[PDB]
């Protein structure tokens, strides 16, 4: 029914703790809604945008923290740490907010409890990407991932040795390798029936990539609508 | 980068 | 004879064949070059575009015949068959051309034999996306994929249940599953040495979706730079 | 309202 996978379960545990401690679970938050432009869609709600861009800044900070938790990541040179972060960041921003989707209310919750409906996500700065991101959220539900699988996935995404301008890409590959076998196994243990789940979940990174690509272009357009300037951290990550 | 450097170097 | 083993060897074969018979091998192509804008890089070579766009169109036609050869594909709805084609057409265009890359000469070879260098490819229409497409072509050789791997990988792009506006996402989804299993089984049959080669090859679709996302954005840019309309079929696939 | 792809599908 299984076997020993010792020093891979310990790694798996490191990833779950790293994730949970940097990303409060949905059920564990004090939700609160807002009244601002909840009725109809608009180009950009300066009010909603203000809080959103701040929660984005904060989530980025937690992401960097999650990275430094991943064994070996700090071992990579600063340049390669930055290269990896800058490439996967948006992919994970997407992943996180989507695991905060409430199917029935059709909303999303941030780490401060703030819970916006589809239309408010649009006005917060999602624009044309709204329906696309929300579609992805609904595609995740039927998989019923847990914090372990979500953390492992975000890790596989960040620790990718195919990024451009990377100095020790095989050092990165080596680090990613176990994260893959760790996931492969954990899914087999967490599920004794549906056996085609490793691939299905694994190539959801593929889905993230599409959205992250179209996402960067949204981020370019946004600077054309914004009162002043992009949060320095956001610009630093999107260059 | 000013931020990433700091945040990473810790 | 074990059942699923048998059925998957069947699927694997039909797809390999459907690939060989719809896409010639780089080794069985009689190459030939041209001197049009071959030395320096310009905004657009109307001459190269016309020929590139003609060969792409015929590849699309080729790609359509490939889909029709995929087990279950003509069992989907016509909206869905159409939808899947339009959403994976560019993914496969990229994949197909990137397996026709020659490292020593830094060139790519179409189906009629035409062989354009990196500069001519740009002048043909790749524009600012040129190097991105070539880099991906480099990161494909070390895998030395064959008709079967490239074929299954194309069928996975084509039979994707997460594509938007699908009438029967679940049917399309269950249809992708056997493919994912065949790829895993085959990849392991080929290289029982390198064991982690399944997720590596499989996740090349991550690159596809990113390049494809930017390709779509590029196509729109071409649409205003070309003194005429793109071929009718390309128009349709890019809607 | 292109009519090519469908014709190709039909064969
Ligand atoms: O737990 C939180 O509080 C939290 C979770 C996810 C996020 N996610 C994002 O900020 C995010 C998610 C998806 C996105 C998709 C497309 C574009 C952006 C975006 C990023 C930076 C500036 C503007 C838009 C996106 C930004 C923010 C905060
Ligand atoms: O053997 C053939 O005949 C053949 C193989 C691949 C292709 N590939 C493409 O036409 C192709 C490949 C990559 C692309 C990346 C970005 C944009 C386009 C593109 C597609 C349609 C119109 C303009 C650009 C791309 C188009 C064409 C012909």
């Amino acid at each position: 029914s299984y076997e020993m996978t010792a020093e891979l379960d310990d790694l798996t545990e490191k990833i779950r703790k790293a994730h949970q401690e940097t990303f409060p679970s949905l059920c564990q938050l004090g939700k609160y809604t807002t009244n601002s432009s909840a009725d109809h869609r608009v180009r950009l709600d300066l009010g909603l945008w203000d809080k959103f861009s701040e929660l984005a800044t904060k989530c980025i900070i937690k992401i960097v923290e999650f990275a430094k938790r991943l064994p070996g990541f700090t071992g990579l040179t600063i340049a390669d740490q930055i290269t990896l972060l800058k490439a996967a960041c948006l992919d994970i921003l997407i992943l996180r907010i989507c695991t905060r989707y409430t199917p029935e209310q059709d909303t999303m919750t941030f780490s401060d409890g703030l819970t916006l409906n589809r239309t408010q996500m649009h006005n917060a700065g999602f624009g044309p990407l709204t329906d696309l991101v929300f579609t992805f959220a609904n595609q995740l539900l039927p998989l019923e991932m847990d914090d372990t699988e979500t953390g492992l996935l975000s890790a596989i995404c960040l620790i990718c040795g195919d990024r451009q301008d990377l100095e020790e890409p095989t050092k990165v590959d080596k680090l990613q390798e176990p994260l893959l076998e760790a996931l492969k196994i954990y899914i087999r243990k967490r599920r004794p029936s549906k056996p085609h789940m490793f691939p299905k979940i694994l190539m959801k990174i593929t889905d993230l990539r599409s959205i992250s690509a179209k996402g960067a272009e949204r981020v370019i357009t946004l600077k054309m609508e914004i009162p002043g300037s992009m949060p320095p951290l956001i610009q630093e990550m999107m260059e | 980068h000013k931020i990433l450097h700091r945040l990473l170097q810790e």
